């Protein structure tokens, strides 16, 4: 709410001032098995999906 | 015990800057000649010298002259320190309450009136005038004319009652052009600016206040009162922006305050002066103005009986300076809206304030969503059922939605007294019996000067003190009183029983003798079938029992009335007091029992099983005599003065002496 | 903006001494606080009567 648009504007980016929208965050997830033997030994990655 | 104190409270019980207090002269000069010493100019000047002092002495009388003007100004600047009541209303006025104009006398008839034409519906037209007498004096009536118009229903075989509500005058309406620069004054006196309604060109506006106010008229409809400092009322409505400002529902917006006048809008006001306060209790009616083809063949008094009930009602003085003074302040405290029961109470007292003396705001914790009410109609005890109804209804205007108001007069405490009242013939060359007539009135001065007030302790000799202050030829004066209340059930006391609130004497607790109806048969030569036998009965207090309790006596009984059953027996105790019959029936049950000390009061007629209906009458009046000499009250319980509607509770003898 | 303007909004006297008077009688009659029926109602059509 708020801002009148109206005939107005170009600018993309004054109105991503805010579109209203949602931002980021942060999550753990899950406990580690070792591939093996040790777990320190493993490493991560994760590809979006 | 009583009162310790640490520094507290403050300022007296009100506020009194008291620099302004008016002094004695010689002390304002005493001030004063104090004033002009010690002055540098001169130390060496002899004030007590006659010839300063003199001089001095003309400074104070000015400065005295001067002074009331300066204080009285200040009791007259402060609301409930004014002394003038047309000051009082100002501020009042300006708390947003007014007091009124007295206000007209007013009832309701239905009157059954066949109209010759036989038209499906006729209306009463507002303004039709009836006649009323005083009560008791014919030798003029009161008009009093139609609220408003009322349509009926033809009922079949053609005859059909109207019904509609009366206040007292006459209707008096005026146009007049609106100007810009003008008062409009109306010099009429007995106005009353609560029957007062007008047109503007076309359609009515409200004054806000106190007449509906609360609906879809947007308020661009309005306009005010106002009291000229003369005693007549002049118009007033707001001028620009009349609606709260600006654009609000309209899309053009711009300005409207209307009345441009121009000549726009010429006001048509239309109102009733009356002889208000005088009409109370005007029964004889008179249909007082003939319309086209409708014939009243009957008016009939008072639809919806109270049954106890007078002609008419209002009137009024209008004025009294301390009811009003305090009590705009909780007005000026509440909104509008009426939210706390003290503010039930002050919203209660604007209107009807003339029908009420004092009204009760309060909440039965019982039933919530209803407001509990106890007020008085200060002509009487008992507001009409109509009335009820009525400022119910309008009082729900202003109210929380869930709530409900709820209307009751409260029971009653009621003295019944003889009164015992010495004079010296010659003293007096004045009519024996007016003197009678003066003291009935001083009697309920006391009242009126007292006892509704609070509801307090009332005090007997105090009371008959002012009744002694009478005639002052009056040699002497005695009384005794009977601590007196009703009861609307006979057959079962209310749950928690009654209580006095008073100590009594034992065994001196009686009530009223009544028929009872018995099964047993009566027949008398010419009488034939007669239906039974019935006797009469009345309830008595047995004596007091240890730990202060008695059982309640009933009145005596013949054999074979009441069924014998193992449980209940004649109680045929020796002391309990016993009315003289000439039955000489001595069956006497115990229909339940007291304790003097609760003064709480319990019977059932379930006890001893008697049918109610075999009673005739409903409600009894209740006998007693508290043993104490000053009456207390607490809570709906009052005692009070009604002579005229109840004279049996008050009776007074006359001592003659040369 | 919408195709209505002007260059600017806003002025007043402010008082009207008169004019005041009204506002000054009115505003003492008003209410923050909802109670009855229909002081909800428009108070509350106030917001979005438009629905």
């Amino acid at each position: 709410e708020s801002f009148q648009f109206s005939p107005s504007y170009v600018d993309v980016s004054s109105i991503s001032n805010f579109i209203i929208g949602e931002n980021e965050y942060h999550e753990i997830q899950g406990s580690i098995q070792q591939v093996c033997k040790d777990i320190n030994r493993v490493y991560l990655m994760e590809s979006e999906g | 015990a009583n009162t310790p104190v640490n520094y507290q409270l403050t300022r007296t019980a009100n506020a009194i800057p008291e620099i302004f207090v008016g002094g004695t002269f010689a002390e304002i000069k005493q001030n004063l000649i104090e004033w002009l010493n010690g002055q540098n100019e001169f130390l060496d000047y002899d004030f007590e010298g006659s010839r300063l002092n003199v001089l001095c002495d003309l400074l104070a009388y000015n400065t005295l002259y001067i002074q009331q003007f300066g204080n009285a100004a200040v009791y007259e600047s402060f609301m409930r320190t004014a002394n003038l009541r047309s000051s009082v209303v100002q501020a009042a006025q300006d708390n947003g309450y007014l007091p009124t104009s007295k206000s007209a006398a007013q009832t309701e008839i239905m009157l059954t009136c066949t109209d010759a034409l036989n038209r499906n519906y006729i209306t009463i037209p507002r303004g039709t005038r009836f006649l009323a007498y005083a009560k008791d004096t014919s030798v003029n009536p009161y008009n009093f004319v139609s609220r408003e118009d009322v349509i009926a229903i033809r009922d079949k075989n053609n005859q059909y009652f109207p019904r509609l509500k009366l206040a007292q005058g006459r209707i008096v309406r005026t146009e007049i052009i609106y100007d810009k620069l003008t008062p409009i004054i109306i010099y009429d006196k007995n106005i009353d600016r609560n029957q007062v309604k007008l047109y503007v060109d076309g359609a009515e506006w409200i004054n806000w206040t106190r007449k509906s106010m609360v609906h879809a008229g947007s308020t661009s409809t309005i306009y005010y009162m106002r009291e000229t400092i003369d005693g007549n009322t002049e118009f007033y409505f707001g001028e620009g922006e009349i609606s709260v400002n600006a654009s609000e529902g309209a899309l053009t917006a711009n300005y409207i305050g209307g009345l441009k006048p121009t000549q726009n809008s010429t006001i048509v006001i239309e109102y009733i002066s009356t002889n208000g306060a005088d009409a109370n209790g005007a029964v004889g009616f008179s249909y007082a103005d003939t319309l086209t083809n409708i014939t009243v063949i009957n008016i009939n008094e008072n639809p919806n009986d109270d049954p106890d009930f007078v002609g008419a009602d209002g009137g009024g003085d209008p004025e009294d300076i301390e009811r009003i003074r305090e009590l705009g302040t909780i007005k000026r405290e509440t909104q509008q809206r009426c939210v706390t029961a003290t503010d039930y109470d002050t919203f209660v007292s604007e209107r009807f304030g003339s029908i009420i003396q004092a009204v009760q705001t309060f909440t039965d914790s019982t039933k919530p969503g209803y407001a509990f009410i106890a007020a008085k109609p200060k002509s009487g005890l008992y507001l009409t059922t109509v009335q009820r109804e009525d400022i119910k209804n309008y009082l729900k205007d202003y109210n929380l939605a869930p709530i409900t108001p709820s209307i009751i007069s409260p029971n009653y405490l009621f003295i019944k007294t003889n009164l015992k009242v010495t004079y010296a013939l010659n003293k007096l060359q004045e009519s024996e019996q007016w003197l009678e007539g003066q003291i009935i009135d001083k009697i309920d001065r006391y009242y009126t000067e007292d006892v509704e007030i609070f509801n307090s302790s009332f005090a007997k000799s105090k009371m008959l003190t002012y009744v002694d202050d009478a005639d002052h030829s009056v040699i002497g004066s005695s009384a005794t009183i009977q601590m007196v209340r009703e009861v609307q059930n006979f057959y079962k006391t209310p749950e928690a029983g009654i209580k006095y609130n008073n100590q009594i004497k034992d065994r001196s607790m009686e009530s009223n003798t009544f028929s009872f109806n018995s099964g047993r048969k009566v027949v008398n030569p010419d009488t034939g079938l007669e239906e039974d036998v019935l006797y009469d009965v009345r309830i008595v207090s047995t004596d007091r029992d240890s730990k202060g309790i008695g059982k309640v006596i009933i009145g005596p009984f013949a054999s074979g009335d009441v069924t014998e059953n193992e449980n209940i027996q004649p109680y045929t105790g020796n002391d309990f007091n016993k009315l003289a019959n000439s039955d000489g029936r001595d069956k006497y049950y115990v229909i339940g029992e007291i304790n003097y000390p609760a003064d709480v009061i319990y019977w059932n007629i379930a006890k001893i099983n008697l049918t109610s209906e075999k009673f005739e009458v409903q409600t009894i009046e209740l006998y007693s005599d508290p043993t104490d000499d000053v009456i207390f009250t607490r809570d709906g319980s009052l005692i009070v003065f009604e002579n005229d509607l109840r004279p049996q509770y008050l009776t007074i003898d006359l001592e003659p002496i040369s």
